[PDB]
């Protein structure tokens, strides 16, 4: 079986205005996972850079991973429709969700 | 039918955080009319807002580690609300809000230590609407002016005191 | 590069929509619970089991569409 | 009554992270029997199989890094499955299974290389199920000898090939 | 110094194992296809979208108890 | 608002047995979780133990975690699946039943 040793570092931080109840965040994760075999002779190593962000009350939200040993890389976002004082009553924006993913390989 | 909720689906008011914390009954929501506690062991206990204020929620023993009262100043969105979260004290009314006895800009969002990252209170108003949270107690609460919901975590179950009553153990 | 795509819309049904709009449980509740006292004066719905359970209920995004 | 799977809720045989990539389009299963061709694009196929080996997946212009095809045999448990990932040979058969040619004892865990965390293929066998996984194409399968599953990532749209067809 | 301890039994209803020997969506179709020649002499269930779809709903543990 | 840096080492890896394709793992996190104020440097330090074990298909699962602040604060969190048979479509893995378990302890 295979034996795994991830380091990395989170930094970020909350986004100024709007509901900070909840805040907005983005947040860099940075590292590199190995992977070793049985022996640990074999191993692969994959530099991760994670960036998310998240808007006050998740209304904006983006998830992109970039793992290189080559190459792959995602974006993903979801937006939500923006909010109104009474969440128990239908109406907020257009009551809709957008979201996009993109993969690229090489 | 709370725990039909389906969070494989995007929902567009709420989030998959608040919904799965609460069908697996981690808070504990009461709300509070100005005619009816609904406790979070699902019970409607008649109670008339008056002008004195009652405790709804609170540690027993250690009300200034937390605590929660409520009353009514009459007239159109009558409900006012103090949260006690570790010695600070925010009272809410139809008008806005105040942090140990000083009126906030509570529309622009306010933290109490305005520096510290454990902070005792933040507040949050758009139109009537007011949002709390306490990191140092870990409760929630919204406010409408004709209710309010006090959420308490379940790591209070033992410790509950106020109307609002058990935390369902 | 070799780069593929996919955007998703998230939508409520018409389903949804026409049982909120109906009499059966939980939006006759809901509605009895708006002509009550200590709810009627409030721009807000009440802060009732049914509100909130229609509430959860009408805003699934069940339509999902796929371009 | 409920139709749609709720992850909100335990569920005792499939797991969140599998149900979620699959109503999510992440994976696209492929059911191939020996009548018929179910594709991820919500069709029926039939292909009444002979024992010639029929391509029913694989990446357009590189068949070594990922192929995968289906014969017919005859008797119970009939069907016979080759599954070619990064240029190693898993086949299928009712009697067990095999990389490259040589056999293997897949009733315990196999996995090729053995020792290399990145594998080409990971095989393992309990009553007649056998499933099958490969780090480097992310191609899943699982076979009854009835039917074989096989499922390839979206990340393959635009470059599918084989009877599974478009990933849509 | 303080604990919270909660036990859960998760189990399939009974609603939900009524409906699976019914003959409803997908049972229904799920019976239909044993029959077909490609399923019908092996040990294992069609590998069909309605026995699939079947499976799930039945083997989601709905029925919660805490202790 | 509230800046954050989480530095966290994992380490373990896959169990022998069972069905490899869907390997067992065992896996320990550490690390120290910062929290700092923008105005100057109010700064908390928690520093984070996490132990998770998912055997062969994720069968039986536990998380633990153990936070100690600047106090102390854990939670084991279980979850026990019956055993499998070779057809999933088919109704009677075991007893059909899934167990489960939450402790949290705040010294
Ligand atoms: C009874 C239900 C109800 C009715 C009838 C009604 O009218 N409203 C009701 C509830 C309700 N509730 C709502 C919202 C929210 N409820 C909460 C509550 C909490 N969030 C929490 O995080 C907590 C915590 O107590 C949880 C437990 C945490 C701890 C014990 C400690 C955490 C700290 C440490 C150091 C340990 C960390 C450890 C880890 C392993 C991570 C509560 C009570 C919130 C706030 O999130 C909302 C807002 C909306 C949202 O969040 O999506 C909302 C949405 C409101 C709106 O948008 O306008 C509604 C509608
Ligand atoms: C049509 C569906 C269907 C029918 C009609 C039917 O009868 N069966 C069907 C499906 C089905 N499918 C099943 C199971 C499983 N399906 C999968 C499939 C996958 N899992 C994956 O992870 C993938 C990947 O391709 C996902 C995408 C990944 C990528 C693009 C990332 C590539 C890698 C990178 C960049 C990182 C590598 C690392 C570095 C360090 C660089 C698929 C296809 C699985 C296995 O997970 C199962 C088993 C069950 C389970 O997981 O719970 C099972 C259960 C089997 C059983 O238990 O008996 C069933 C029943
Ligand atoms: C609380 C607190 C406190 C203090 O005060 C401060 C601090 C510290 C900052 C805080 C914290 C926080 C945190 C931790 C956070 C987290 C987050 C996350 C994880 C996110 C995600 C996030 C995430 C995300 C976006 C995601 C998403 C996704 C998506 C879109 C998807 C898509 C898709 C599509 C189209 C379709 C296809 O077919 C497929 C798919 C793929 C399905
Ligand atoms: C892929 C791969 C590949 C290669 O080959 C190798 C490697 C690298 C090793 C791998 C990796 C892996 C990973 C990462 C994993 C992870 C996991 C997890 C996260 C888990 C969790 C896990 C988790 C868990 C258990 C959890 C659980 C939970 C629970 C019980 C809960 C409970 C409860 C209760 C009672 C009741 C109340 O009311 C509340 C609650 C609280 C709700
Ligand atoms: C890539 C995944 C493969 C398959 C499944 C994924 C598909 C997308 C579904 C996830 C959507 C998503 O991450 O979106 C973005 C999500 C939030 O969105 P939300 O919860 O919908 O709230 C939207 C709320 N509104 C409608 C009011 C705007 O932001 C965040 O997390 C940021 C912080 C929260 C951490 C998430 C923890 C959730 C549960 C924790 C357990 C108690
Ligand atoms: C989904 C994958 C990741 C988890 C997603 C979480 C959703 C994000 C929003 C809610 C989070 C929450 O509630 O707890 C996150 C916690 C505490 O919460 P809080 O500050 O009182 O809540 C404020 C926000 N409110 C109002 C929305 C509830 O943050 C902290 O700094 C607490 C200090 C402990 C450090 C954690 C270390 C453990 C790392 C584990 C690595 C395996
Ligand atoms: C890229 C990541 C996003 C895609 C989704 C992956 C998330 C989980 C995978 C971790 C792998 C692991 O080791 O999981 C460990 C297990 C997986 O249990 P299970 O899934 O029920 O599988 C059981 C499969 N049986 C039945 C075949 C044996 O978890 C658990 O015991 C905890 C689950 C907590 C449930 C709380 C509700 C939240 C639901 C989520 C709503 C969207
Ligand atoms: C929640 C929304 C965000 C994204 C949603 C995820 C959707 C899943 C898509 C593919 C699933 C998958 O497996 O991801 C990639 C791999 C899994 O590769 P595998 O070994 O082929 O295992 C297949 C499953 N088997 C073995 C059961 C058959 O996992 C990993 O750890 C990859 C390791 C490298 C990247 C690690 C950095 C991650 C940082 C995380 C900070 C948040």
């Amino acid at each position: 079986g295979s034996q795994v040793e991830f380091s990395m570092k989170m930094t970020g931080g909350e986004i100024p205005g709007g509901n900070i109840v909840l805040q907005g965040v983005k947040l860099r994760i940075v590292g590199e996972w190995v992977l070793k075999g049985s022996s640990g002779e074999s191993v692969r190593r994959t530099d991760v850079k994670v960036d998310i962000t998240s808007t006050a009350g998740n209304q904006d939200n983006s998830f992109a991973i970039q793992l290189a040993n080559t190459k792959w890389c995602a974006l993903l976002t979801k937006k939500y429709p923006e909010r109104k004082p009474d969440v128990l009553a239908f109406g907020w924006g257009n009551e809709q969700v957008d979201s996009k993913a993109s993969v690229t390989i090489g | 039918s709370v725990d039909d909720y389906n969070p494989a689906f995007d929902n567009t008011h709420y989030s998959r955080f608040h919904l799965l914390i609460e069908t697996n009954g981690i808070t504990k929501p009461c709300i509070v009319s100005t005619e009816n506690v609904y406790t979070p062991d699902n019970a409607t206990v008649p109670h008339k807002q008056g002008s004195d204020y009652v405790l709804v929620a609170g540690l027993a023993g250690d009300p200034n580690r937390f605590s929660a009262y409520t009353r009514s100043q009459g007239g159109s969105k009558p409900l006012v609300v103090k949260l006690v979260n570790d010695g600070v004290t925010l009272e809410l009314t139809r008008d806005g809000a105040s942090i140990n006895g000083k009126a906030v800009s509570v529309e622009k969002g306010v933290q109490y230590p305005q520096d510290d990252p454990n902070y005792a209170i933040r507040v949050w108003k758009s139109g009537d609407l007011v949002m709390a949270y306490s990191r140092r107690t870990a409760v929630y609460a919204y406010y409408t002016g004709t209710a309010v919901d006090v959420e308490q975590p379940v790591t209070y179950r033992g410790r509950a005191t106020g109307l609002c009553g058990n935390l369902n153990g | 590069s070799v780069t593929i795509t996919i955007n998703q819309k998230g939508e409520i049904t018409e389903e949804q929509k026409q049982r909120a709009q109906g009499d059966d449980w939980p939006y006759g509740q809901c509605k009895e619970d708006q002509k009550k006292s200590e709810w009627k004066d409030s721009d807000f719905l009440p802060n009732t089991q049914a509100c909130y359970i229609g509430s959860i209920l009408l805003t699934t995004a069940r339509k999902t569409t796929y371009s």
